[PDB]
C-alpha cells in the first residue's frame, strides 16, 4: 500500500513524515496532538460509501505511518484508540442491522464460536474525547501523589525530561506543613541540560536541591526514600521507555537496596504491542557530542544512546489520570481503550 | 461410551496434535451419543467419565483442565435462549473444531513469535512442549543467529530425546545435566520453560524440575520464560511452595535395604510462583501480565 | 622408582588413608632413596617428578596441594641450623609418620565435630568424601535420630555407590533429582558438602553441580557446609564464575551431529562463591571465618 | 542494660552537637524495668528518648539510621548472645532493610567455642511472668526465652578497647588471646 490514492484527497501525510525524520516534532504530546490533527483531515474529507473497507484502510495508513516512524507511540497509541472507538460503535450498527449474552464485558468464547448508519460523528467525537484525555493528566494524578511522600523523607530524581514529572513534584512541594530533601542524578550525554534546568526551578520553587554527579549515587543511598522515573512510554508487561539516560543504572541500585520505584506517565503514553526487544525500539544518540577531533576519532568508536528501556520487575505502581494501577494489572487498561484486532495492522 | 481406551490409543504414535486435543476430541465423540438436549442424561454421564479419566490418571492435571474447559464452553453454547437443535449441531461441530483450531494458533504463534530474536542471543529449552519447539524450529526458516542448549532430564530419558530432535535440522549443541545448570548465568541469553498447565496466577506445572531454574533466572536477573499454545487452563492455586495431585511419591525415606528394590522416590512434577516470569507465550495476541486471572475470571464467574 | 607406579598401586582397596596422604607417602620415599643430604641433586629433581605427575594427570586435583605441601614442610624443616644428618632422618620419617597422623585427624574430626547433626537435622547431601562417611557413620553407634538425604551424583553412578554404603548402617533414605532442587528445601534441614579442594578465593572446588545448590540454600537461609579432613588449600584462584584449573573442556558446544554421540560432556565440576561457608569443619580446630586464607598466608610468609 | 554500653553512650551524648535520637524497645519479659531505667537515664542527662513495642520494628526500619547492642557473649563465626529478648526479628527486619549493626564488645566477653545448633546454646524463660494463675495451663503452652542468639549474617562491628572487627574475622583476634587445647577441658 503507497500514497497512491492520498494525492489531492490529503496532503499532510508528507509533512507528517518530514516532521518525524528531521525532529522539527518535539515531545510525544505534540506527536500526539499532530496525530490527533491527521485523523481529524482524514474525517472530514474521505469517501467512504462501506466500513469494513474504510477500517481496512484506517489500518493501512496507522501501517505507513509506522514505517515512517517507530519511536513515536503516541501517534500510534492515539490512531488505535480511535479504532477502538470506531470499533464499538460498528459492533453496536451491526446488531440493529441483523435486527447475546456475556459473564463481563468481554470474552473469549465469543472468538471461537460464530458471531448505512451515523458513525462518523461519534468517530469525530471520539477524537475530541481523545484531546481532551491529553489536556490534562496531572489534573488527575495529584490526588493519588500528594499522599505517598512524607515529612522529614528523602526523594531520589532520575530523568528530569518528562514534563509531567516535574508538575508532579511542584504540586507536591506547595504544601506549607510537608517538607522532603531532593537528590538530582545529572545524565550525561543526553540529559544534563534539561537536569539543570529542573535543578534550578527547583531551587525557585524554594525548595532544598541536591545536585549530584552521576558517580555520586552510591554514598547517599542509606538515607534514600523514593525513586521517580521520568518514562516517555508504557508498554504489555507493565514497563515503560523513558526519555533518555540516567534511569536504568539507578533503578537497579533502587531495587538492590529495595528503596521503592514509583511511575509518573498517561494512557496516551499507554501502548498496545510487546517490547519484544530494547534494539528495535530504543535509539541512539550522535558519537560527535562526548568528544572533538575526527582523524584520530574513527578509531575512538564511542557509544551512546538517547532513550532507556527498564524492566518491569524494579518497577512497581503506575499512578495515573484515572488512579494507581500495576506492573501487573496495566495490560488490561490498554484493553479497555484499544479492541483486540486492533493489536495487529 | 468408553475414554480410558480412546486414552490409551495415542501414546507412540502422536507427533501430530496436542494431546489434550484427542481427548477433547474423544469427549466430544461422547457427548453427541446420549443427546445435548437432556441435560439429565448428558452432565451427569460426562461427570462420571471424567471421574473415571481421573481414577485412570498417573501424573496428570492436563487432562482434568481439557474436560472441564470442554464443560464450560457447552454451558456457554446454550446462552442464545432460542431453539434447541442449532446449539446442539454446534455443539456437535466444536470437537474436531478444536483440533482444527491448534494449527491455526500454532500459525498465529508463528509469526508474533519470532519478533522476539537478538542478535548473538543463546537459547536453552526445557521440558517437552510441542509448541516451544514448533517456535524454535520456525525461528530457524528466517535464518536468524542463535543457538540452543539441552538439559539433562529423567523421567522417561527425555532429555536424550530433545536433543534427538535438534539433530535431524542439523543445529550445533552442547548437553548440560540437571545438576550442572547453575554455572550457566551469561552465556545462555534467555531461560525458555514449556508449559503442561498454567492457571490463576500464571504458575507453572511441567515436569522433574522447573522451580529450580526460576530461582536460577532470578539470582542472575536473567528471564524466564512460558511457551505454549491455548488449552491448558485450570482453576488452580497450591498452598506450600509447592504441591500437586500424585500418584508418584512425596518423599518417601525408604525402607532398610541391601539389595535395591524400591527407592526411587521424591518430587517428580515442580510448580513456578508468578514474580519469577516475565514473558508468556500463548497464541492469544501478546498478554502475560494478569490475562490468565482475568481469563479465568471471564469463564467461570464464580 | 615411580610415584605414578605408586598411586596406582592403591584402587581397589583404599577408602581410608586419605589421598593427599597418600601421594605425600609416595613422594618421601621417592626421595629417602637417591640422598636426602643435598638440596641441588634433590629439590629440583622433587619439583621436576612433581612436573610430570601434574602432566600425566587425568582427572585428579589435590595431589598438586598434597606436594606443595610437602615442599613446604621441606623447607620449614631445615631451618634449626645445626647439621644435615638429623634434619634429614626427621624428613625421611614425617612421611610415614604424617600418614599416621590422618587417621588421628580423622579420628578427632568424628569425634568432637559431629555436633551439627543431632535433632534429626536432615541432611542434604553431595560430593562423596571420606570424611562426611567417617562422621556419619561414628554417629550411628550414638542412635541420635538422624536421617539422611541423597541428591543424586551423576557422573557415571557414583549414587548408586553411595546408596549402598548407607545401605550396611542400616537407616531409611531417599533419592533425590537435582532438578526438583528447588522442590523440596522444606523439611531438610541443613546442606552439607564433600569436595575436591578449597580456594585461595575462600569458596568451593567441587563436583558435577553445586553452585546451584549454593545458590538454593543462599536463597532459603537454612546454612551450606563444607565437611573435610584439613589438607586441601591448593594455590589456586577462581576469578570468574565459569573458570578453574579444569580437566575436562568447560561447557564444549559441539558441532551438528547425527546418532545422539556428542553430548555428555556435562560439567562434572562447578564452584561458588566465598559467602557461601557458613561453617567448615577441619581437624586443625573448627576455623572458617577467612581460615583458609589465613593459612596460605603463614605457609608463603605473604 | 550494661554500664559499658550506658558510658559509651553517655560520651556520645557528652558532645551533644552530634546530632541522634534513641528508639528503645521494652524487651518483654525480663528487660522491661532495665529498658525503663534506662531511659530515665538519658532524661538524666538529657537524650531523646522513644520507648518502643517489639512488634513494631518493621514500621520503623526503614527510617532507622544505625543499630547499637551491649552484647553478653561474643562467638566464633561472628554472632552473639545477647541479654534477653527481641534481637533474632530486630536482625533479620535490619537484615531485609539492610541497617548497619553495632556492637559494644570486649575480648573477655568474647567466647571461643563455636556454637553449632539452636537446639542447645539458646536459653529459655520463666512463664511465671506471663500469666498468672495456673488452671489454663492444663491445655494451652506457653513458650518463652530469656538471651537469644544471633546468626553472624546481620551485625557488622565489634567496637572494642582494640578497634571495631569484622564478624567473619573475630575468630583471629580471640585467638591473639586463647588456644585450640584450652577449648574441651
Amino acid at each position: 500500500h503507497p500514497n497512491a490514492a492520498t494525492s489531492d484527497v490529503n496532503v499532510t501525510i508528507d509533512t507528517f513524515v518530514a516532521k518525524l525524520k528531521r525532529r522539527q516534532v518535539q515531545g510525544s504530546y505534540a506527536i500526539a496532538l499532530e496525530t490527533l490533527q491527521l485523523l481529524m483531515r482524514f474525517i472530514s474529507a474521505a469517501r467512504w460509501n462501506h466500513v469494513n473497507d474504510l477500517i481496512e484502510q484506517i489500518r493501512d495508513l496507522g501501517n505507513s505511518l509506522e514505517k515512517a516512524h517507530p519511536t513515536a507511540f503516541s501517534c500510534g497509541n492515539v490512531i488505535r484508540r480511535i479504532l477502538a472507538v470506531l470499533r464499538d460503535e460498528v459492533e453496536e450498527d451491526t446488531m440493529s442491522t441483523t435486527v447475546v449474552a456475556e459473564p463481563l464485558i468481554s470474552s473469549m468464547f465469543n472468538l471461537l464460536q460464530k458471531p448505512k448508519t451515523d458513525y462518523r460523528q461519534v468517530a469525530i467525537q471520539g477524537i475530541k474525547d481523545l484531546i481532551d484525555e491529553i489536556k490534562n493528566i496531572d489534573e488527575g494524578i495529584q490526588q493519588i501523589a500528594i499522599d505517598l511522600i512524607h515529612d522529614h523523607e528523602i526523594l531520589l530524581t532520575p530523568t528530569p525530561d518528562s514534563k509531567t514529572v516535574l508538575k508532579f513534584l511542584i504540586t507536591a512541594r506547595e504544601r506549607s506543613n510537608r517538607t522532603f530533601t531532593v537528590l538530582v542524578t545529572e545524565g550525561f550525554p543526553n540529559n544534563t541540560k534539561n537536569a539543570h534546568e529542573f535543578a534550578k526551578k527547583l531551587a525557585q520553587h524554594n525548595i532544598e536541591t541536591l545536585v549530584v554527579p552521576d558517580s555520586a549515587v552510591f554514598a547517599l543511598m542509606s538515607r534514600v526514600g523514593k525513586v521517580i522515573i521520568g518514562t516517555k512510554a508504557v508498554f504489555v508487561n507493565g514497563g515503560t521507555i523513558s526519555s533518555n539516560s540516567g534511569v536504568s543504572s539507578v533503578c537497579e541500585c533502587a531495587r538492590e537496596f529495595r528503596t521503592p520505584v514509583f511511575a509518573v506517565a498517561g494512557l496516551y503514553k499507554l501502548s498496545p504491542l510487546y517490547p519484544f526487544d530494547v534494539e528495535k525500539f530504543v535509539e541512539f544518540g550522535g558519537s560527535q557530542r562526548i568528544l572533538p577531533r575526527m582523524d584520530p576519532r574513527k578509531r575512538l568508536d564511542t557509544v551512546n544512546q538517547i532513550t532507556d528501556y527498564v524492566p518491569p520487575e524494579n518497577i512497581d505502581i503506575y499512578i495515573t489520570n484515572v488512579g494507581g494501577f500495576n506492573p501487573s494489572f496495566i495490560y488490561r487498561i490498554a484493553w479497555d481503550n484499544y479492541k483486540q484486532i486492533d493489536v495487529h495492522l | 461410551f468408553n475414554i480410558t481406551e480412546t486414552y490409551l490409543r495415542f501414546l507412540e504414535e502422536d507427533t501430530e496434535m496436542t494431546m489434550p486435543i484427542a481427548a477433547i476430541e474423544a469427549l466430544v465423540t461422547l457427548l453427541r451419543i446420549k443427546t445435548p438436549e437432556t441435560a439429565a442424561e448428558m452432565i451427569n454421564t460426562i461427570k462420571s467419565s471424567t471421574e473415571e479419566l481421573i481414577k485412570s490418571i498417573p501424573n496428570s492435571v492436563s487432562l482434568r483442565a481439557g474436560c472441564d474447559i470442554f464443560m464450560r464452553f457447552v454451558l456457554r453454547n446454550l446462552h442464545l435462549y432460542g431453539d434447541w437443535e442449532n446449539c446442539k449441531q454446534h455443539l456437535i461441530e466444536n470437537g474436531q473444531l478444536f483440533v482444527s483450531r491448534a494449527k491455526k494458533s500454532r500459525n498465529k504463534i508463528a509469526e508474533i513469535g519470532v519478533d522476539f530474536i537478538a542478535d548473538d542471543d543463546i537459547i536453552l529449552v526445557h521440558g517437552y512442549s510441542r509448541a516451544v519447539f514448533s517456535l524454535l524450529n520456525h525461528a530457524a526458516n528466517k535464518f536468524i543467529r542463535f543457538r540452543c542448549v539441552v538439559t539433562e532430564s529423567r523421567p522417561s530419558k527425555q532429555g536424550n530425546q530433545l536433543y534427538t530432535l535438534l539433530e535431524q535440522k542439523g543445529i550445533p549443541v552442547t548437553l548440560i545435566v540437571d545438576s550442572a545448570v547453575g554455572a550457566v548465568i551469561d552465556k545462555v541469553d534467555k531461560v525458555f520453560v514449556g508449559a503442561e498447565g498454567v492457571a490463576e496466577s500464571g504458575g507453572i506445572i511441567n515436569l522433574v524440575g522447573t522451580y529450580s531454574v526460576g530461582v536460577l533466572a532470578h539470582n542472575a536477573r536473567k528471564p524466564f520464560y512460558v511457551v505454549t499454545e491455548s488449552h491448558k487452563f485450570v482453576r488452580m492455586f497450591p498452598l506450600s511452595s509447592d504441591d500437586l495431585p500424585m500418584a508418584g511419591p512425596p518423599l518417601d525415606f525408604t525402607r532398610r535395604t541391601d539389595d535395591l528394590e524400591d527407592a526411587l522416590r521424591g518430587p517428580t512434577i515442580d510448580y513456578t510462583a508468578q514474580e519469577y516470569i516475565t514473558a508468556l507465550i500463548t497464541d492469544l495476541g501478546v498478554l502475560t501480565p494478569s490475562a490468565v486471572s482475568e481469563e479465568l475470571i471471564k469463564m467461570w464467574y464464580d
